[PDB]
C-alpha cells in the first residue's frame, strides 16, 4: 500500500483481515441441524422433468469419486420417486381392471375360451393408443395414463 | 364428440381436457380391434 | 450494497423503458429489494416458443444495458427460462473430515454446479451458499493509522 | 333434483395430493436479523425431528431466503417425508401433518411462521379465490399509493359480506438510516465527492474489485470491513477521508444522520408503480362474485389509482368454458344419430338417457367429501359415452 | 422472429467499436412496414396545453403500454418525452470564468444515485437487533433543484 | 387484431386524463376492412337473390 | 460539441419516471458563424481563451 517515510512498509494485511471466504453471507443452510450446502435445481419451462432429473445424476455419479473425506451427498426433496409410484400404481391397476375381466366373463359364460377374447381385445388397444400420443406430440402424464384406466 | 368438443380447451388448462383424445384413440382403436380382430377371433375359435 | 429505491430507477426502470417491440405479450411485472436485486417476469401465452421469447427480451434489455451503473454491468445480469418452483434438491454435508458452512458451498459451486447448470436443460440454479473469494475486512482504525482510504 | 345436487355441489379446479413433500416458510417482523429468524427455524425443526419423527425422514432448513423473496428477515425449510408405507393413517399424511404444524407455530413462536400442502400444478388455480393488484396511473408516488391500498383493504374488511380473507404481499414498510452528504462543506475542507461514496459503498455494502484464481478456478476479490466497524449509526464517524491537504477528515465532519420511512421492497406493473394484493373469495361465494365485488372498491378510491388484474385467470373451467363444450358437445351426439338412423325420436331416446347415469354420478360425489374438479368432470362424460352405448343397443336392435 | 436476432447479436459485436455517445443513446433492431396504421392523435381542449406538455404525457403513460401491445413493430412519437433542459449562457460563463465541462461535472456528482451499504448486514456480529437498509444521494427531481447545483 | 388491442391500452388510459386531454383519430385502416366485409357479403347476398 | 448539438448527461427523475437530462445553450448564442468566438474555454493556467 505504502512506505513510510522511515523505510517502514504497510502492507494490505497490516491493516485488514485476510481470510478466504464466501462472496455472500446472507443465507446459510442446516439439514438436520447439520451444516450443508446444496443444489436447488428449478425446471426450464418446457423440458422433460424426471429425464432432466434422471441426467441431474448423470453430472453427479462422475462427481463422486473425486470428494474430499468425509463429503457425501443427500437427498431431500425430490419429486422422482412419485412418478415411479403413478406408473406402478395404474398399470397395478391396469392390471386388476384384466384379472376381475376373466371373473365376469367365466361368471357369466362357463366357456373358458370366451374368456380370453375381451383379454386381447383390451391389451392391444391400450397398446395402439400409446403410438397415436406419440405420433401427436404428448408424453406418458399423469393425466394421459388415468385415461387408460377410464 | 362427447370428447374432441370438450378438448378444444382454453387457457393455463390446456392440457386438462385435452388428453380426451387419448380417450378417441382408445375408442377407435376399440371399434378398428372390434371390426377386425374380434369377428375373426370369434370365428376362428370359440365352442 | 443498494438500497430499494436505488435499483427501483438505476436499473428497473432502464431496463422497462426498453422492454417492447416483442411477439407476444400478457403482461409484466417487477421487483426492487433492499438487498440490491431485482427481477422482472414478462409473461407469454399459452404455448409460446420459450426458445425465442427468450432473446427478443435478452436482446432489448440490452439496448439499456450501458444506460446502467458499471457495478450492474460487472455483476451477473440474466434472462433465462423459469418455473417457480424445485424439483431435484441436492443435499450436501461432510461427515468424517468435518468441514463448514462454507467450505462446502464453495466445493459444490466449484467442482459440480457448473456441470449440473449446463446438464440436460436446466433452466436456473440457486446455490445455497457462496462460491469462495478473496475476501478483506478493513480496518478503519489501521487505515487512519497509517493515513489512508479504501 | 340433478340440478340442486349440481349448483349445490362446489367448485374445484384438480385435488391437493400427499407428495411425499411438503414445505413452511418463515417470517419476521421489520428489521429483524439473522440471528433472530435462525432461532425460529431452530424451533420449527424440532417440531418436524422431536414430535414428528415417525413421518419425517429429514429437514433442510435456509436462512434468509422466503419464497416471498430474500433478506435475513426471512427462511425456509424443506420436508422430505419417510415413504407411503410407513406412513399408515389420515393422521399421518400432509393435510393432518401441516395442520398441527400450523398450530404449533402460531402458539408457542413470536413472529411468522405457517406451512403450507404442495399443489403440484403451479402456483395459481387456488379457485374460489383471487390476485387483485393496484396500479398508479396518474404522477403520484408510493407514499400516496401505500395509502390508497390500505383504504382497499378496509373497505374490504368492514363490509364483508358474505365475507372474505384480504391482505398485502409484502410491503412490511420499515425504516431506512438516510445520510446526508452536504457538498459545500465537503469541497472546503478539500475532499472529492467521488472519494467519499466509494468510502461509503465500498465499507458498508462491499464492492467488486477484481479477478483472482484460487486452485486454478477464477473467482471473484470482495472490499468491505470487519463487522464491528459497520453495525450501528455511530459507527459512520470512524472513517476517515483523505482530502487534497494531506490531512484526515471524519465522516461526521460534512454527512448528517437521521432515520427515514422507505420500502423495502417496491412492486411496477406493466411498467408502472404497484403493490400485490392477495385475497381469496368467501366461504360462501366463489371468485366471479368477490372479484366483481372488490371492482367496486378501487374505482371508489382517490384520482390516479385505477387496477389491472395480475397475473387468476384468463377463462377458467366451469365459467365460459364447460358449458360452450357441453353445448357443442350435444350439437354433435344428435348427429350420427341421424347418419346412421334418420326420424326425429330416435336422438332424442339417447338425449335423456345424459341424465338418467349423470345423477348417480354427482349423488356419489355430492356425498362422500369429492367436488366438482377436472378428474370428476371427465368421468362425467365418460357417461354419456356409456349411456349412448348400453341404450343405442336397446334402440338399434329393437329397430 | 429469428432474422431479427442473427442481425442484432452481430451489430453487436461492433458496438465497442462505436463513440460513448451512440452506446448511451437508442441502439435498435426491430421489424418494420414501411407505412403507418393507427395514428392517434392526441389534443387539449378546455384546460389548454402545449406542444410539448401534450407530448410527454403521450410518452409517459400511453406509449411505453402501445409499443409492447399486440405486436407492434415501432413506434414514432411525434413531439418529445420531457427532460431536465438546461440552456448554458456563455456571458454568464465568463463572468465567473467557466466551462460547459464544470457543469456537466456538477451533474454527475450532485444529480445521482449511490449504493450505501446497510445497517447490521450482511455477515454481522452474533447478536445485533436491527438491520435496516442506508440511503445516501438521491436523484434530483425538480427544475428548483438544479437551479441549486453548485 | 393488433389495432383492435391498440384501443384496449388506450381504453384503459383514457379516465386518468387530465383537463381537456381528448382522444382523436385521424388516418386509420380499420374502418376500409369493416367496408370490405360489409360489402362482398352483401354482394355474395346479392348474388343468391338474384 | 455541448454547447451546439447537445450532450446526453445523466439520468433523473420526474414525477416518478425516469427521463434524460440535456445541456446545451440559450439559442440565440448558437446561430450564426459569428457566435463561435462568444465561447471562452479555460486554460492551465487559470485565464480564459476564446
Ligand atoms: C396454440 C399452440 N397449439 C396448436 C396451434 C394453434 C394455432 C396455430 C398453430 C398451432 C395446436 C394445433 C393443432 N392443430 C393441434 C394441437 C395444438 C396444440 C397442442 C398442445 C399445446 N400445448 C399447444 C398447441
Ligand atoms: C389466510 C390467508 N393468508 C395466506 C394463505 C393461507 C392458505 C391458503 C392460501 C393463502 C398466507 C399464506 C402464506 N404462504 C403466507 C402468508 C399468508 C397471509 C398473510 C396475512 C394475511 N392477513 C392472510 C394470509
Amino acid at each position: 500500500l505504502k512506505v513510510n517515510q522511515d523505510g517502514s512498509r504497510v502492507l494490505l494485511r497490516d491493516v485488514a483481515k485476510i481470510e478466504l471466504g464466501g462472496e455472500n453471507y446472507d443465507i446459510i443452510a442446516e439439514f438436520n441441524g447439520q451444516p450443508a450446502s446444496g443444489l436447488g435445481i428449478k425446471l426450464a419451462t418446457g423440458a422433460n422433468a424426471l429425464d432432466t432429473a434422471a441426467a441431474i445424476r448423470a453430472e453427479l455419479a462422475k462427481m463422486e469419486p473425486f470428494f474430499p473425506s468425509g463429503l457425501k451427498i443427500v437427498y431431500p426433496y425430490d419429486t422422482t420417486p412419485f412418478v415411479k409410484i403413478s406408473i406402478h400404481e395404474v398399470v397395478k391397476t391396469l392390471v386388476e381392471a384384466i384379472i376381475l375381466v376373466f371373473l365376469v366373463m367365466y361368471l357369466f359364460l362357463q366357456n373358458f375360451r370366451a374368456t380370453l377374447i375381451p383379454t386381447i381385445a383390451v391389451p392391444v388397444v391400450l397398446l395402439g393408443t400409446f403410438a397415436v400420443l406419440a405420433a401427436f406430440g404428448f408424453s406418458i402424464n399423469t393425466l394421459t395414463m388415468f385415461g387408460m384406466v377410464l | 364428440a362427447v370428447f374432441v368438443p370438450m378438448a378444444f380447451f382454453g387457457g393455463s388448462t390446456g392440457a386438462i381436457y385435452r388428453q380426451s383424445i387419448t380417450i378417441v384413440s382408445a375408442m377407435a382403436l376399440s371399434v378398428l380391434v372390434a371390426l377386425i380382430l374380434t369377428p375373426a377371433l370369434c370365428a376362428t375359435m370359440l365352442k | 450494497g443498494a438500497d430499494a429505491k436505488t435499483v427501483q430507477d438505476t436499473v428497473t426502470q432502464v431496463i422497462e423503458q426498453n422492454m417492447n417491440g416483442i411477439d407476444n405479450l400478457m403482461y409484466m411485472s417487477s421487483n426492487s429489494d433492499s438487498t440490491g436485486t431485482v427481477q422482472i417476469t414478462l409473461t407469454f401465452e399459452s404455448g409460446t416458443d420459450a426458445d425465442i421469447a427468450q432473446v427478443q427480451v435478452q436482446a432489448k434489455l440490452q439496448l439499456a444495458m450501458p444506460l446502467l451503473p458499471q457495478e450492474v454491468q460487472q455483476q451477473g445480469v440474466s434472462v433465462e427460462k423459469s418455473s417457480s418452483s424445485f424439483l431435484m434438491v441436492v443435499g450436501v454435508i461432510n461427515t468424517d473430515g468435518t468441514m463448514t458452512q462454507e467450505d462446502i458451498s464453495d466445493y459444490v459451486a466449484a467442482n459440480m454446479k457448473d456441470a449440473i447448470s449446463r446438464t440436460s436443460g436446466v433452466g436456473d440454479v440457486q446455490l445455497f451458499g457462496s462460491q469462495y473469494a478473496m475476501r478483506i475486512w478493513m480496518n478503519p482504525n489501521e487505515l487512519n493509522k497509517f493515513q489512508l482510504t479504501p | 333434483g340433478m340440478a340442486y345436487l349440481f349448483v349445490r355441489l362446489p367448485s374445484s379446479f384438480l385435488p391437493d395430493e400427499d407428495q411425499g413433500v411438503f414445505m413452511t416458510m418463515v417470517q419476521l417482523p421489520a428489521g429483524a436479523t439473522q440471528e433472530r429468524t435462525q432461532k425460529v427455524l431452530n424451533e420449527v425443526t424440532h417440531y418436524y425431528l422431536t414430535k414428528e419423527k415417525n413421518n419425517v425422514e429429514s429437514v433442510f432448513a435456509v436462512n434468509g431466503f422466503g419464497f416471498a423473496g430474500r433478506g435475513q428477515n426471512t427462511g425456509i425449510a424443506f420436508v422430505s417425508l419417510k415413504d407411503w408405507a410407513d406412513r399408515p393413517g389420515e393422521e399421518n399424511k400432509v393435510e393432518a401433518i401441516t395442520m398441527r404444524a400450523t398450530r404449533a407455530f402460531s402458539q408457542i413462536k413470536d413472529a411468522m411462521v405457517f406451512a403450507f400442502n404442495l399443489p403440484a400444478i403451479v402456483e395459481l388455480g387456488t379457485a374460489t379465490g383471487f390476485d387483485f393488484e393496484l396500479i398508479d396511473q396518474a404522477g403520484l408516488g408510493h407514499e400516496k399509493l401505500t395509502q390508497a391500498r390500505n383504504q382497499l383493504l378496509a373497505e374490504a374488511a368492514k363490509h364483508p359480506d358474505m365475507l372474505t380473507s384480504v391482505r398485502p404481499n409484502g410491503l412490511e414498510d420499515t425504516p431506512q438510516f438516510k445520510i446526508d452528504i452536504d457538498q459545500e462543506k465537503a469541497q472546503a475542507l478539500g475532499v472529492s465527492i467521488n472519494d467519499i461514496n466509494t468510502t461509503l459503498g465500498a465499507a458498508w455494502g462491499g464492492s467488486y474489485v477484481n479477478d483472482f484464481i484460487d486452485r486454478g478456478r477464477v473467482k471473484k476479490v470482495y472490499v468491505m470491513s470487519e463487522a464491528k466497524y459497520r453495525m450501528l449509526p455511530d459507527d459512520i464517524g470512524d472513517w476517515y477521508v483523505r482530502a487534497a491537504d494531506g490531512q484526515m477528515v471524519p465522516f461526521s465532519a460534512f454527512s448528517s444522520s437521521r432515520w427515514e420511512y422507505g420500502s423495502p421492497r417496491l412492486e411496477r406493473y406493466n411498467g408502472l408503480p404497484s403493490m400485490e394484493i392477495l385475497g381469496q373469495a368467501a366461504p360462501g361465494k366463489s371468485t366471479g362474485e368477490a372479484m366483481e365485488l372488490m371492482e367496486q372498491l378501487a374505482s371508489k378510491l382517490p384520482t390516479g389509482v385505477g387496477y389491472d388484474w395480475t397475473g387468476s385467470y384468463q377463462e377458467r373451467l366451469s365459467g365460459n368454458q364447460a358449458p360452450s363444450l357441453y353445448a357443442i358437445s350435444l350439437i354433435v351426439v344428435f348427429l350420427c344419430l341421424a347418419a346412421l338412423y334418420e326420424s326425429w325420436s330416435i336422438p332424442f331416446s339417447v338425449m335423456l338417457v345424459v341424465p338418467l347415469g349423470v345423477i348417480g354420478a354427482l349423488l356419489a360425489a355430492t356425498f362422500r367429501g369429492l367436488t366438482n374438479d377436472v378428474y370428476f368432470q371427465v368421468g362425467l362424460l365418460t357417461t354419456i359415452g356409456l349411456s349412448a352405448k348400453n341404450a343405442i343397443l336397446i334402440v338399434e336392435f329393437a329397430k | 422472429d429469428i432474422a431479427q436476432v442473427q442481425v442484432q447479436a452481430k451489430l453487436q459485436l461492433a458496438m465497442p467499436l462505436l463513440p460513448q455517445e451512440v452506446q448511451q443513446q437508442g441502439v435498435s433492431v426491430e421489424k418494420s412496414s414501411s407505412s403507418f396504421l393507427m395514428v392517434v392523435g392526441v389534443i387539449n381542449t378546455d384546460g389548454t396545453m402545449t406542444q410539448e406538455d401534450i407530448s410527454d404525457y403521450v410518452a409517459a403513460n400511453m406509449k411505453d403500454a402501445i409499443s409492447r401491445t399486440s405486436g407492434v413493430g415501432d413506434v414514432q412519437l411525434f413531439g418529445s418525452q420531457y427532460a431536465m433542459r438546461i440552456w448554458m449562457n456563455p456571458n454568464e460563463l465568463n463572468k465567473f470564468q467557466l466551462t460547459p465541462v464544470d457543469v456537466i461535472t456538477a451533474i454527475k456528482a450532485q444529480n445521482a444515485q449511490v449504493a450505501a451499504g446497510q445497517l447490521g448486514g450482511t455477515p454481522p456480529v452474533k447478536g445485533q437487533q436491527l438491520n435496516a437498509s442506508i440511503i445516501a444521494q438521491t436523484r434530483l427531481t425538480s427544475t428548483e433543484e438544479f437551479g441549486k447545483i453548485l
